[PDB]
């Protein structure tokens, strides 16, 4: 009934934001919508001030994310967290001028042994088509990464492409299956939702608005 | 601009989409379902607090029956106009003699940008590096008002000579939550009787921006009226003359008037005693010391839950709001908003906002909740004590205990809240037992994982063995 | 003609401590369920950018200067729909006191200045006072215009004076955190401080370890060319060459005066791709030692490549330089006796 | 010309315990997944610093301490003929940031290096400042002018020129920051080592001891790889702008000492006075260690020494070819593009002559 594009987000370390105006840079347990939009937006060659392309992309695309657990040599590997004491010396003191601090400090969280499988699709009001997306994921223009520019990918961004009615049902054709799924689209059997602040308000640079995931447990 | 009349409140439909801005009547008198909407949860908590305060002085219920009633059925527009009539002279943001939570005729050599009312956008050396510029360029009337109320309450003061709120610095605020903003606001308003039994002699009950605080005063806290207190303003602030039509560099919305800066100056006094603010829990310790709850460490929220929902006469005193709700609806579940800052002087170190959940049994079975929490912290201190032993002795040379505490906490995030939100308090022994087990093996795993990289050297294996001993001592003592 | 260059490096460090945290304990990471010693993305990148090699081959490049004069035409019809030519030519003349492409951060910053100049025109503000208001920003951008290649490759300095959103310049090269291919047995040094006037003690501790690190980096050629004003692929490949050299030789400076882990890398592989990929999963299952950690690590790398390369679509010229003579890799990956030869190979797009 | 000079040493020790830890066990380190025996960098440093070769070919060594009272009396004693007592006391105070009473106990903030030459120079300066009734912070202002004039004094404190000094209190915090010109690595063995244990007793000449528990002392022998490099420019700077020739001279002394000096620990009872069997010096633009030659731990065949030397040489060939390192190199060896040197002195001369003699 509906065509789906299937991506795979996996690497050694991963960082997906949470609300902060401070130096601690938190991470949640699975990719943010602002994050995914940023990733796609990055494969596509979309400069930061191109509010039009940003909006186009945002209103076109919708995501459902599945959390894959790692099995190594047949032992299960939970996803763990990491805190990095990250300093900067010569950091700017004001948004204008050349005076700098001697040293400033930030703490940045990363996810370890995290691997995700994402399914995306087009909305009724789309300005784009899926094979633009596919074409980009296969040949990105800007460097792609999992959260921060220091987190490469260990697997190609493109996993596959299929069709079905559910995002769930679409995800069922790509292993490993059994993970929890967080979808923008409701699934009849499941009533649980997960509050977030993923939505980037394009009209207002670097600000985000509340939204809710639909939770389909495995 | 006036709060009670013009529209400032930023809302979106409880489940609908695009954002619109309404006035008090639009909220109090209609059956539309609304949720607040700003780009920041702390400002939402602030706004919510403001609404709760307003509603607290204009419409306290006569008794529980009218309470439930007006929760289920909106007012008419005229008992609205009724109730708000005597107070309109109070809530004028730009006024000729009584500006809302401001002080007029303020002497300052420089104008401070609006950023300084935005908690965390600046005020720390690393802010110019991690944060986006110009969020304080031009603010809504609503953006502004909310910011003002916030700084006067839950935010950290400017510092040097600017005294803090009446609850102390950076308190935690705890509101009961309903289906939509209206019902929320109403749910966090004390009934008339209760209101009176929480304020016991020529008590000044006028706002701060009407009858000012005299410098270096020595105010008895008891002489403060609930109206004067709820809108307490411990600073000397004065907005600058607004700018033309444009966009809330905070809201992202358009508004006729926008504020670009303000004036402050140092002001000192002293409020001897503890004012019974009804929005925050209160820790009690007899060495007697009463103090409002405030986030002190970076630990998970479930560690503070016992101080938020459980009464104990040392002891503890939850906010008046929550215990009112405890009496009024002893058959209803709880969905509780909790929030606050963690600060180093004027610097925001951490911002916190949560919406805790509890099924029915929470009003009476407090001891079960305290059990859960103290169990969690028990295992935590087991791990910490053990790895500290590894670190020092009675030494490995390396401290590993804090990192391990982080790991522990992160997994606890998955474990404990789930229990609190989904347990049947009636019969809860076995869920608790299970929690204890999973925590037990969590501590074992983390201990081993932490000492693992050093145990190749025998001399370390000695101290490691000793440490492990103290660990299992502590762990076994956690089994009733 | 692929867009991304991938650089993989295996380098072994003798007992040291190249990177530590707020508690003076070596930096950490869990991978494959086991702990690996880490050297941060930051640390290593800084190692590169502040090096002398970088200074001479990037900070002193020919393309390092951006002449505003030659950028008049392109600037003006990239800014014509926002500003009149008067305001533009005035601005450019202020900054400075033939070409058809222009770096976006240039266009952005120029735009901001223009805006200011117009703003000042409307109030008939004196030019002298105008300059007196924005002396700083002028100095800033005059600096940044002298450091073209640097900004193109690494990005803006942490104090740059860039104002716009197009001024948020990302580095063309992305540098990953480096982790060890194996689980590490960390050592703890116990030292004292002899008081030459009372030798008749109080001990302090420093943690340290040795290890085989996997460094990974990628280079976005297109982005490089774009942020150099449309420079050719050959030139971008030149720059890439320099980055390869550095990732193979430059080492962070921490505690190197007392632990001296001055080691060169033992394996350097460059690999062209449409999608940049790290080979870190070669070591997801942590290497076990067998006559060292180095050989088994190298072997794990090679065999990972053999196993997944084509399937992951790493079809693109690929070459490998290595000191250790372990079992070679797929016939399609060209071997290199010298780093310099690998470099030259990269410089000519991989043949 | 090349900025860096690399010194590699392979030296083999008979049974001994040249460095131990808080439990008096041989210091070790893990390399290649196997345990090597380690002689720390600080130990080697102090070995060279307090050596007699140092004293006769380099000069006086810094004096590290925390007891400003004792230092006071020492300084009075060796400067009393040139300066007033409270000129001396004053200088000490201004440099240490602590008040110099006639108390018998005055603690600094930490054990710090004191070069006497430096202190004499500062004494002249403080004398001047005393004659003009000048205020302290202004003397500081003046002295910040010409720091080279202060570093010229580290020619009577070369050890700090090499190993550096960090300052935390007094005018030193502004004037005293020295970044070391010599980088030196912890010595490790080129092979796996399982340490032996000596089980000793003490015979009491007044009681026939019966059953007794014997004391223990870990010990081992081993072939160590020492490595150090010197950053010639930074040496020149740390010495007040000294010529390259003087730097190379000092470097040559560091070569000698790294080839001959052995830490003093338990040497009275294990006697491991062994000279090195291989010394190679190597001029370079970027410093590089040869430690990775022994990452695959050397297996013994007719000893550990020769196989180690050959491992060294082979990695040297591979790296030299691989990274195209054309820089002056020379190797001195006891065993039958690198210039071979029959004697240590020829090598030393070679180094003195910038690597072309």
């Amino acid at each position: 009934m509906r065509s789906y594009l299937i991506l795979r987000l996996a690497g050694p370390m991963q960082a997906w934001g949470q609300p902060t105006f401070e130096g601690t840079r938190p991470t949640g347990r699975f990719p943010t919508r602002s994050g995914l939009l940023g990733l796609l937006g990055a494969c596509l060659g979309i400069q930061r001030d191109d509010t039009s392309s940003l909006q186009a992309l945002s209103e076109s695309v919708q995501f459902a994310v599945r959390c894959d657990e790692l099995i190594l040599d047949d032992r299960r590997v939970s996803v763990t967290g990491l805190r990095d004491y990250h300093t900067v010396l010569g950091a700017r003191e004001d948004y204008r001028g050349l005076k700098s601090h001697e040293t400033i400090q930030t703490w940045r969280e990363y996810l370890c042994d995290a691997s995700f499988t994402v399914a995306l699709w087009l909305t009724p009001h789309a300005t784009m088509v899926i094979s633009e997306l596919e074409k980009a994921v296969l040949k990105p223009r800007y460097t792609p990464y999992l959260g921060r520019r220091s987190c490469p990918l260990t697997h190609p961004l493109f996993l596959g492409t299929c069709q079905a009615s559910d995002p769930q049902k679409a995800l069922l054709n790509y292993e490993p299956v059994g993970g929890d799924i967080y979808s923008e689209e409701s699934v009849t059997g499941h009533h649980l939702k997960f509050t977030a602040r993923d939505e980037p308000m394009i009209t207002l640079p670097r600000q985000f608005a509340s939204r809710e995931w639909y939770v389909i447990k495995g | 601009m006036n709060l009670l009349i013009d529209n400032w409140i930023p809302v979106r439909p409880r489940n609908g989409g695009k954002v619109q801005i309404i006035n008090l009547q639009s909220l109090y008198c209609s059956r539309d379902q609304w949720r607040l909407s700003l780009p920041r949860d702390d400002m939402e908590l602030a706004a919510l607090a403001l609404l709760v305060c307003i509603g607290q002085i204009i419409a306290p219920a006569k008794d529980d029956v009218e309470f439930r009633h007006r929760i289920m059925n909106p007012l008419t527009e005229d008992e609205f106009q009724q109730l708000i009539a005597p107070w309109i002279d109070m809530f004028y943001l730009n006024h000729a003699e009584h500006p809302f939570m401001q002080t007029k005729g303020v002497k300052a050599n420089d104008v401070t940008p609006m950023e300084k009312l935005l908690a965390g956008v600046s005020g720390a050396t690393n802010c110019a590096f991690v944060n986006q510029p110009g969020q304080g360029e031009a603010l809504c009337g609503g953006c502004t008002a909310i910011a003002l109320f916030n700084q006067a309450n839950q935010a950290p003061g400017f510092g040097g000579g600017f005294k803090s709120g009446l609850r102390g610095g950076t308190p935690v605020t705890t509101f009961v939550r309903g289906i939509d903003l209206r019902s929320t606001v109403l749910l966090n308003v004390l009934t008339l009787p209760r209101l009176q039994k929480q304020f016991p002699s020529h008590t000044e009950n006028q706002p701060t921006w009407i009858k000012p605080i005299k410098s270096n005063e020595s105010i008895p806290a008891s002489s403060i009226g609930f109206v004067r207190g709820l809108f307490w303003q411990p600073a000397h602030i004065e907005l600058c003359d607004p700018i033309g039509i444009g966009k809330c560099s905070c809201c992202g919305q358009e508004s006729n008037l926008r504020y670009t800066g303000f004036l402050k100056e140092k002001f000192t006094f002293t409020v001897n005693g503890l004012w019974p603010h009804p929005h925050s829990p209160c820790l009690v310790t007899v060495k007697v010391e009463e103090k409002f709850l405030a986030f002190t460490t970076s630990a998970p929220s479930w560690t503070q839950i016992s101080r938020v929902v459980v009464d104990k006469i040392n002891g503890n005193r939850v906010a008046a709001v929550v215990n009112q709700f405890r009496n009024i609806a002893p058959q209803s579940p709880l969905e509780l908003i909790m929030g606050g800052y963690r600060n180093n002087q004027a610097s925001i170190l951490e911002r916190r906002h949560d919406v805790l959940m509890f099924n029915q049994g929470w009003q009476q079975y407090g001891n079960v909740i305290n059990e859960i929490v103290t169990v969690g912290l028990g295992y935590k201190t087991a791990l910490r004590k053990a790895l500290y032993t590894f670190a020092e002795g009675f030494g490995a040379g390396v401290s590993v205990h804090e990192t391990a505490e982080r790991h522990f906490y992160r997994q606890s995030e998955l474990l404990i809240p789930d229990v609190l939100a989904n347990v049947n308090f009636s019969q809860a022994d076995e869920v608790i037992a299970d929690l204890r087990d999973k925590l037990h093996q969590l501590c074992e795993m983390l201990f081993n994982q932490s000492v693992a990289p050093y145990a190749h050297h025998p001399k370390l294996i000695s101290t490691l063995a000793l440490a492990r001993a103290t660990l299992y001592k502590h762990l076994r003592e956690l089994k009733p | 003609m692929s867009n991304f260059i991938n650089i993989h490096v295996l380098i072994s460090h003798s007992p040291s401590c190249l990177n530590r945290d707020d508690m003076n304990m070596q930096k950490d990471a869990i991978f494959g369920g086991k702990r690996r010693v880490r050297i941060s993305s930051q640390s290593l990148k800084r190692a590169m950018r502040k090096s002398g090699y970088y200074a001479q081959n990037i900070g002193e490049s020919s393309l390092r200067t951006i002449h505003l004069a030659q950028l008049r035409d392109v600037l003006r019809q990239k800014l014509g729909e926002r500003f009149d030519q008067k305001i533009i030519d005035k601005t450019l003349a202020l900054l400075s006191g033939s070409a058809d492409a222009v770096t976006p951060w240039v266009v952005g910053e120029i735009a901001w200045f223009c805006e200011q100049v117009a703003k000042a025109e409307a109030d008939n503000l004196d030019d002298k006072k105008l300059l007196k208001v924005l002396k700083e920003d002028i100095a800033a951008i005059r600096v940044n215009l002298q450091q073209g290649v640097d900004i193109a490759l690494s990005g803006r300095m942490a104090t740059s004076g860039m104002m716009t959103e197009l001024g948020k310049v990302d580095g063309a090269m992305s540098i990953a955190h480096a982790i060890t291919t194996h689980q590490v047995d960390s050592d703890i040094d116990w030292f004292t401080a002899v008081d030459d006037l009372q030798e008749q003690a109080h001990l302090g501790t420093q943690e340290f370890s040795s290890g085989v690190f996997y460094r990974y980096a990628n280079i976005n050629l297109a982005q490089l060319q774009e942020n150099l004003g449309g420079a050719s692929r050959e030139q971008a490949l030149e720059i890439a060459t320099h980055v390869v050299h550095m990732l193979a030789t430059e080492v962070p400076g921490a505690k190197q005066r007392t632990y001296a882990a001055f080691n060169p890398a033992d394996m350097v592989m460059v690999n062209f791709s449409d999608m940049p990929l790290s080979m870190a999963n070669a070591f997801e299952k942590a290497v076990k030692a067998k006559d060292g950690f180095l050989q088994p690590s190298i072997q794990a790398f090679n065999q990972y490549w053999d196993r997944v390369a084509n399937g992951y679509g790493l079809n693109g010229a690929a070459a490998q330089f290595s000191l250790s003579d372990v079992d070679p890799i797929t016939a399609q990956v060209k071997q290199m006796p010298t780093l310099e030869q690998l470099k030259s190979w990269v410089r000519n797009n991989g043949e």
